[PDB]
RNA sequence: GAAUUUUCCGCAAUGGGCGAAAGCCUGACGGAGCAAUGCCGCGUGGAGGCAGAAGGCCCACGGGUCGUGAACUUCUUUUCCCGGAGAAGAAGCAAUGACGGUAUCCGGGGAAUAAGCAUCGGCUAACUCUGUGCCAGCAGCCGCGGUAAGACAGAGGAUGCAAGCGUUAUCCGGAAUGAUUGGGCGUAAAGCGUCUGUAGGUGGCUUUUUAAGUCCGCCGUCAAAUCCCAGGGCUCAACCCUGGACAG
């Protein structure tokens, strides 16, 4: 039970002495908003069979946020993807997602209703919708940063 | 030479009027050195500071007409 | 040469976490020493020692790795210098910074001693920041 | 009145000492140091102070256009280039 | 135009969901198709056509609009629900929740031919905001109407919302608090409207 | 970035401006008398006969504008008036006519773009 | 010149000049007039109404759509109009006003007097049929037109906005495309051909001292009015206003 929708639906031909040929590539993206994401690219002969190889992909490649809180991001975070890059910072219960058109079809599906972004760099929806997996999976919590950290013997509890 | 009045700042027929500590020398509605109170015509705010005031009148300052009237309606300026 | 000796600790460390090393030896400096000890207090790292090699005093420092992965994950994510020589820094009691929301602290330099994020807020003072940690 | 320190660069006038004073003050935009120097024309009456000396200049009544300022103390010795 | 004149129910159809710019109309949409599988609306289809939906659903222009979700940005607390706090706090929306008018572009006539007591004083203005522990009532010479009796007629077995108390016989309607999110019946999703005057 | 002490000494900033289409100081619109009323052919990829007027402004320039729609009545003594808009297919040509004001007249029996061509309302 | 107004009324109110006063002078100013120049509010109708009437547009002509839109019906009538009342801005103080047939209030006719503009290929939210047919024309950019072009011209319909709409001009934003916060220089624009070196920038380690920078607190000033927070008054709002905040 999740939910399905495309980014980019975007046009490759290569040229041969045999003609004209295409084959089509589509970005799509699922989520059940409850902060579980996953992009996948698919390319095929068609238009239709394009999006159900990249929805297949999609579901392989499931990466689990971290965000849990009060419908927001827990710190600042800023990743560079090749010549891509994106910056995520957290807001307060009351802004939406105002977030690039590649980077808000992710945002929707991990559960963040509140978000403030911008587009640095290149304004690829390939490299920029990829871009924001690798600045989310990145995301640490007030907890896990403690466990992450090696802290010295302290006292021990039950 | 200095004195005590009133300026404007609400136009039309909402006439506010303005604190003073201004020159004669000087504008209508212009600069003015120091602040004390005003008072509203259609409504029962009455300012009017009262430490403000007798301070700035033992200096050469001089009370024209329209500060006074406000000044007895309130509890200063009577045989005390 | 050596411009600034609380630089090139910060650059001694990062490279030792990303290609995981059990201790690293730094120069031996009173304020460099002040620096490692708001690190242990925090839990950045494991201990601080006293050594020398050949006539020359250096610090031991023992950093900490988590559990094992493809690719362990490390204490210290990122380590930068704010008041780079040349391009001083100075702050007051609201211009402090909150890096990532409380989770990582900025180390500066007070009038009282050496006080971190949380410990230069509660005295009610401030100074030179000297780098972040996170 | 304010007070402020330099080095004296020329003396090669009657009654009247050149003095450059140093100011480091960082920039409200950006965040380092910019130093600016200018020279203030101090009053020496006694012609005791020569080239080479740091004196502190105080604030007093202009004796001319240009000079307004007056050399009253002296902190350290001789520090120019040697001859 | 301060609030649309002519055809009601065109936006009650194509959008999907029914308002209440009248009283009950059919789920079908316009022409003759409509009925079928539509086309895929874009990512920018859905912040202009949800913004119309509340846009239209109260009455009210661009211009009174973009003023009330300004200051409820500028102003402390969820923005996101705040937008909906200074709109339904509108003398011709309490109108329509009171059991007085049929609907909301009935309630604005109400408003403006003088039948509405605020405290006891007589107020003309459609736009003003209806701060808590306000007597909402009808005036002793507009009483008498057909119109008015034959809306309050319906009224006493009917359930109105949980932020409203109104009194059947001496005809008059208290709002004791601020509405809230799970207190709005509406179809309308209020984070996709304030993500698009942030463009 | 061009480091703090290199941006002391040199300081980055802009330069004096050029404008798209010179309307004198800030002018939204300008008049002037019409020289010579021609037509010419124009870029590579359109083939027509587009009809141009050079225009004669009351600062005493003569630059070229583009006459909008189908038919128009300008001789070589008309009083025009200027838009400033550019048709990016006729090189030289950075203005617009505006009709419908002075000597130029709207387009006959247009019932689509009354704002624009100065046509008036038809009863 | 693209373009920017009544050769009006008054001292009544506030203020200035003079006078122990009265009072006089005062297009400062208080008001009115012209102009949708902008901001704000209201209005030009409300409910109900057919099995979806004429008449248009599309049509596979079996229909659909414009359309509840209209007509037809009950209903209310702000504002405009007409009539009668009538707060306050006057404190002074033979009771003193320009504005005023003022604000506002009560009543009487009747919907009766009141909407358009742009756009519809993509970014841009919204469709087809004709005519023309690289012809005439469109155009911010990519570009449309050489017979069936939703990007020309008209019509039907739809979308957006609103007495405003559209166009143009101009600054900023988008341009982390001068980037201090925010960018780069092997090949895309970019290390000067290579050294020495003055000014300038930076500078290892220890202790003491100074403490200038820096940091803490406090005292001045940072005019008022904007902006921001909380709270009031014109029926709301615009507007006006108290205190505070801020003035880095």
């Amino acid at each position: 039970g999740f939910e399905e929708n495309v980014v980019q639906v975007r046009r490759v031909t290569k040229v041969v002495k045999g003609g004209k040929h295409m084959r089509f590539r589509a970005i799509v993206v699922v989520g059940d908003k409850k902060g579980q994401v996953g992009v996948g690219v698919g390319k095929a002969k068609e238009v239709v069979s394009a999006v159900q190889k990249a929805a297949v992909d999609a579901r392989r490649n499931i990466i689990t946020v971290p965000m849990t809180k009060y419908l927001t991001f827990p710190h600042r975070n800023e990743a560079d993807y090749g010549a891509a890059r994106v910056m995520l910072r957290p807001a307060a219960p009351g802004t939406g997602v105002i977030a690039g058109g590649a980077v808000r079809t992710v945002l929707e599906m991990a559960g963040v209703e509140n978000a403030l972004g911008k587009q640095l760099g290149s304004n690829n929806a390939l490299n920029n919708a990829r871009a924001t997996i690798v600045a989310v999976q990145t995301m640490r919590q007030f907890s896990d940063v403690a466990r992450d950290r090696g802290i010295p013997m302290e006292e021990l509890w039950k | 030479m200095v004195k005590l009045r009133l300026k404007r700042c609400g136009r039309k027929q909402r006439a506010v009027y303005r604190i003073v500590a201004i020159d004669v020398r000087s504008r209508r509605e212009g600069r003015d050195l120091q602040k004390v109170g005003f008072y509203d015509p259609i409504k029962s705010q009455t300012y009017l500071n009262v430490p403000a005031i007798l301070d700035f009148l033992e200096k050469g300052a001089q009370p024209t007409e329209t500060v006074y009237d406000i000044l007895k309606r309130a509890e200063v300026f009577k045989e005390f | 040469m050596g411009k600034d000796t609380i630089a090139d600790i910060i650059t001694c460390i990062r490279n030792a976490d990303m290609n995981r090393k059990g201790t690293v030896r730094i120069v031996s400096t009173n304020i460099t020493e002040n620096i490692v000890k708001i690190l242990l207090r925090e839990g950045f790292i494991e201990n601080a020692r006293k050594h020398q090699e050949r006539n020359k005093y250096f610090l031991v420092l023992t950093l900490r790795h988590r559990r094992n992965k493809k690719g362990p994950y490390l204490n210290t994510f990122h380590l930068k210098r704010v008041s780079r020589p040349g391009l001083r820094i100075y702050s007051n009691y609201q211009r402090i910074p909150r890096i990532l929301g409380g989770m990582g602290i900025a180390i500066l330099s007070t009038s009282r001693g050496i006080m971190t994020d949380r410990e230069a807020r509660l005295e009610g003072i401030g100074g030179e920041i000297l780098c972040y940690i996170w | 009145m304010k007070t402020m320190q330099g080095r004296v660069v020329c003396a090669t006038s009657d009654k009247t000492v050149a003095v450059e004073v140093v100011r480091l003050a960082p920039h409200p935009k950006y965040k380092r140091r910019v130093r600016m120097k200018k020279k203030y024309q101090a009053h020496d009456p006694d012609n005791q102070f020569k080239v080479g000396d740091v004196v502190r200049l105080e604030k007093s009544r202009p004796i001319s256009k240009t000079k307004s300022f007056v050399a009253l103390p002296v902190i350290a010795r001789a520090a120019r280039k040697a001859e | 135009m301060s609030r649309y004149r002519g055809p009601r129910f065109k936006k009650i159809r194509r959008l999907g969901a029914l308002p209440g710019l009248t009283n009950k109309r059919p789920r079908a949409g316009s022409d003759l198709r409509n009925q079928s599988r539509s086309g895929k609306r874009s990512q920018y289809r859905i912040r202009l056509e949800e913004k119309q939906k509340l846009r239209f659903h109260y009455g009210i222009t661009e211009r009174q609009l973009l003023k009330y979700v300004r200051i409820a940005r500028k102003a402390k607390g969820s923005t996101g629900q705040v937008l909906l706090q200074l709109l339904e706090m509108r003398l011709d929306n309490i109108l329509f929740r009171l059991g007085m008018a049929p609907t909301i572009p009935g309630a604005r006539q109400l408003v403006n031919h003088r039948h509405i007591l605020v405290n006891g004083r007589i107020v003309d203005i459609p736009s003003y905001r209806c701060k808590p522990q306000d007597t909402i009532m009808a005036r002793d010479e507009q009483k008498s109407i057909a119109l008015i009796q034959n809306s309050l007629d319906l009224s006493p077995r009917e359930e109105l919302p949980k932020h409203l108390t109104l009194n059947p016989f001496p005809y008059k309607g208290l709002v004791n608090q601020i509405i809230d999110s799970k207190w709005v019946g509406l179809k309308i999703n209020e984070l996709l409207v304030v993500e698009y005057y942030s463009r | 970035m061009p480091t703090i002490k290199q941006l002391i000494r040199n300081t980055r900033q802009p330069i004096r401006n050029v404008t798209k289409s010179p309307a004198l100081r800030g002018c939204p619109q300008r008049r002037g008398t019409c020289t010579r009323v021609y037509t010419i052919t124009p870029k590579k990829p359109n083939s027509a006969l587009r009809k141009v007027a050079r225009v004669r402004l009351t600062s005493g320039f003569e630059i070229t504008a583009y006459i909008p729609g189908i038919g128009h009545n300008l001789q070589e003594h008309s009083v025009v008036l200027v838009r400033g808009g550019r048709v990016k297919d006729l090189p030289g040509v950075r203005y617009h006519i505006v009709r419908g004001t002075l000597d130029a007249v709207g387009v006959k029996d247009r019932q689509q773009g009354r704002s624009k061509y100065g046509v008036k309302k038809p009863k």
